[PDB]
RNA sequence: GUGAACAGCCUCUAGUUGAUAGAAUAAUGUAGAUAAGGGAAGUCGGCAAAAUAGAUCCGUAACUUCGGGAUAAGGAUUGGC
RNA sequence: UGUACAACGGGGUAUUGUAAGCAGUAGAGUAGCCUUGUUGUUACGAUCUGCUGAGAUUAAGCCUUUGUUGUCUGAUUUGU
């Protein structure tokens, strides 16, 4: 390419998949494991302040808290709604293994998606009463 | 017989713009016209139309088109004919589209 | 000189250079290794020495547990992301480099190794493709 | 070990792996698959029954046929009531009309 | 060897053609070509690109299901070998597409059905729209009749 | 007009179209650019280039002549309707 | 002086990504009017949908041609 998409979308610089997302939006347990991180020196708010959808490491909570206000988080939400794209949908729209993308689908619309629709209006108001009277800076103590 | 003659014809001028600087991409295309009237025609004096020569420049120096028709006339000197009895005039003809067009022989009523 | 490999390697294409960091995939305590050099590496003037996937490398640890640290060890590559060629004809590559630590005799230190594993590295190292649960 | 003695060395003898397949006749045992047709891979498509699929297939092709939604041949043309001549005269007017 | 399908453009993969992504869970992503990899890599839509089979079968440009498609599935439990049974699946397989090109060819004939009748009508509100641009044809066709045959009077 | 702006970029009034030319597209140059994987292993020396950059909001250490350091460091954003 | 040569035209092969125009019970909402309405109309309105894998380009060092139109000159020198 030229050098801005060479510069960001580097083999090095790579970032999270949506079906990976997909499936970790559904399952609540690993929507819990997903907000009770532990410890690490190598993540910006020493692992606390994931946000799931965007999957992204914050420096404090207040900077979740405008990030759950802004515009990027609203494109990526909307990106993560419906059947997520894999193999199969390339497969079905060949003409190839046509019933097990059928018995996907039915089964996404059946059982996965009422699901992952239900944790993800948990995890709204469970960060939506988190984030409110939250201050700015951070303490240091890690605990 | 009769070296008095008028055709339309269809030029494809992006072939032979092939490569060329981006200054001298539309005085190039002048130079190309005259040497396909003297293929066409057998004629080493060609003159050009004024407006044959706005059709050319009409999108800036670099923004030659890629087809054009023309209307090459063979036609005959005056007193001090240098040392050429016929010469030819090549004028535009301004149509829809320039694109799946043959040559063809103009019937003259003058 | 080419210590627990069983038969022969057959050319692949060479990504890291001596001066690279790279993960480690087992579950040994260390985070990443410092490429310091690569056995069996051919002698040119100017020319690095470099490493592809399933070569032994000297290596030290820079992050990780407080006891593997400031020591060479052996290693073995174990994924690439620079593009090889298959023989069965496809071009493929990894999402990032990573090995696993090992002795000299070819045995791993780890016992589970985390993510895929190249299918070149686990047909010439018989200790590896015991102790890997994905291999491609 | 001993065959692989007599026919060479270590190296060079060369082992025929079709020559203990359970076969129901043995002249098939030196044969191959086709493995591609056209476009398409032979092994998506073998299957037993195939014959069986194939003749419910053509038999609701010939139902869908004798229904008869394989009319190409189709003019019901009902423009706005106009007849064919001046349709073929409005069409040639308004294609000089936008040249 | 195979005949893979790209993953990004739905397209057949030939044996030395394109490229591999492995990810970090196994999952193989084959490339028809470096347009197709370069648009995963941008992480741009399927669904969204309008090139593609995922869009045309989601938008109903061609048709989607149908009992021609039922037959190419991925078979995990072999059979054993008979020469019979393979010259009945040569066979097949030739009938299948034979009846396929038929039925697809059916769904765009039925989906390009008014294009006569629109066509009609946008040229009958621009014949009637415009009379004087008329005239000029009306005297165009009459100049070109007395010309040639005065001139094919000679 | 854009814009914080007598910045840069495009236009109106007025003025100019001057500077030896024509044809081709070898090597080496001068002036610029892009490059997989790695990331200073290059060199006397990160020289040169890349990366940063406007505005809004949050936040900001040692030290100090208490006035500063300070745009310290670090983060979330920006279109159209 | 003939599947001779060329200029165009046609057909393949390839690249991009859905033309202009017209239409719509599509469209956050804001106004205007009748009977303030178990989609009330109208007027604007980024965008969306259809005609439409469309449109454009394709040898300049791609392939092929039962088409159209033309051309097929001239100079110099050499002998055992
Ligand atoms: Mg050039
Ligand atoms: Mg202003
Ligand atoms: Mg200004
Ligand atoms: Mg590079
Ligand atoms: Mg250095
Ligand atoms: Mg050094
Ligand atoms: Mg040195
Ligand atoms: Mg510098
Ligand atoms: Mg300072
Ligand atoms: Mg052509
Ligand atoms: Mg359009
Ligand atoms: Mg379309």
């Amino acid at each position: 390419m030229g050098r801005y998409s060479v510069k960001r979308y580097k083999t090095k610089r790579r970032t999270r998949d949506l079906d990976l997302i997909y499936n970790d939006l559904s399952t609540k347990e690993s929507v819990q494991k997903l907000l009770n991180q532990p410890l690490d020196e190598t993540k910006p708010g020493l692992g606390q302040h994931y946000c799931i959808h965007c999957a992204k490491y914050m420096e404090t909570a207040i900077a979740l808290k405008t990030h759950l206000k802004g515009k990027v988080h609203k494109r990526r939400v909307k990106e993560l709604r419906g059947v997520p794209y894999t193999q199969e949908v390339s497969d079905a729209a060949a003409g190839y293994n046509l019933n097990k993308f059928l018995n996907r689908v039915q089964e996404i619309t059946q059982s996965v998606g009422p699901e992952k629709e239900s944790n993800e209006a948990l995890l709204k108001e469970h960060l939506d009463s988190t984030l409110a009277n939250v201050k700015t800076t951070e303490p240091t103590l890690p605990w | 017989l009769k070296d008095v003659v008028t055709r339309e014809y269809t030029i494809n001028l992006h072939k032979r713009l092939h490569g060329v600087s981006f200054k001298k991409r539309a005085p190039r295309a002048v130079k190309e016209i005259k040497k396909f009237a003297k293929l066409h025609m057998g004629t080493d004096d060609v003159r050009l139309a004024p407006e044959l020569n706005q059709a050319i420049w009409k999108r800036g120096v670099k923004g030659v088109e890629y087809r054009l028709r023309l209307r090459i006339s063979r036609k005959r000197n005056e007193e001090e004919d240098a040392k050429n009895p016929l010469f030819s005039y090549v004028e535009p003809v301004l149509v829809a589209s320039a694109k799946g067009l043959q040559t063809v022989v103009v019937e003259e009523d003058a | 000189s080419g210590n627990g490999a069983q038969g022969t390697k057959f050319r692949i294409s060479l990504g890291l250079p001596v001066g690279a960091i790279m993960n480690c995939a087992d579950n040994s305590g260390a985070r990443n290794l410092y490429i310091i050099a690569v056995k069996g590496s051919g002698s040119r003037l100017n020319r690095l020495p470099a490493a592809s996937l399933g070569d032994m490398v000297m290596a030290t640890v820079k992050k990780g547990k407080p006891e593997l640290r400031k020591k060479v060890m052996p290693a073995i590559v174990v994924r690439q992301a620079k593009s090889w060629r298959r023989r069965d004809g496809v071009f493929l590559y990894f999402e990032d480099n990573a090995g696993v630590i090992a002795n000299p005799k070819g045995e791993m230190k780890g016992s589970a190794i985390t993510g895929p594993v190249g299918k070149e590295c686990a047909d010439l190292w018989p200790r590896v493709a015991s102790n890997s649960g994905v291999v491609v | 070990r001993d065959i692989e003695a007599e026919n060479g060395g270590a190296g060079v003898f060369n082992v025929n792996l079709k020559d203990k397949y359970l076969l129901e006749d043995d002249e098939w045992k030196n044969d191959i698959m086709p493995e591609i047709l056209d476009g398409k891979n032979v092994y998506d498509f073998l299957d037993p029954e195939i014959a069986a699929k194939l003749q419910a297939l053509e038999e609701e092709e010939e139902k869908l046929e004798n229904e008869g939604f394989y009319n190409s041949d189709d003019e019901e043309e009902i423009y706005d009531g106009f007849e064919a001549s001046e349709v073929d005269d409005i069409k040639e007017k308004a294609a000089w009309i936008r040249n | 060897m195979r005949i893979y399908q790209c993953h990004f453009c739905s397209s057949p993969c030939y044996p030395g053609h394109g490229i591999m992504f492995v990810r970090n869970d196994a999952k193989e992503f084959r490339f028809c070509r470096s347009k197709c990899h370069k648009a995963f890599k941008q992480r741009r839509n399927p669904r969204k690109l309008k090139w593609t089979k995922a869009f045309r079968k989601a938008a109903g440009k061609e048709l989607a299901v149908d009992s021609t498609l039922t037959f190419a599935q991925r078979r995990n439990v072999p059979v054993r070998y008979n020469r019979e049974l393979v010259a009945t699946t040569l066979k097949a397989m030739a009938r299948i597409e034979e009846i396929r090109q038929k039925r697809e060819r059916a769904f765009y004939k039925n989906r390009m059905r008014g294009n006569k009748e629109k066509d009609f009508l946008r040229d009958k509100k621009l014949v009637e729209s415009n009379p004087e641009l008329l005239r000029i044809r009306e005297v165009e066709i009459a100049r070109k009749l007395a010309k040639e045959q005065e001139r094919a009077e000679s």
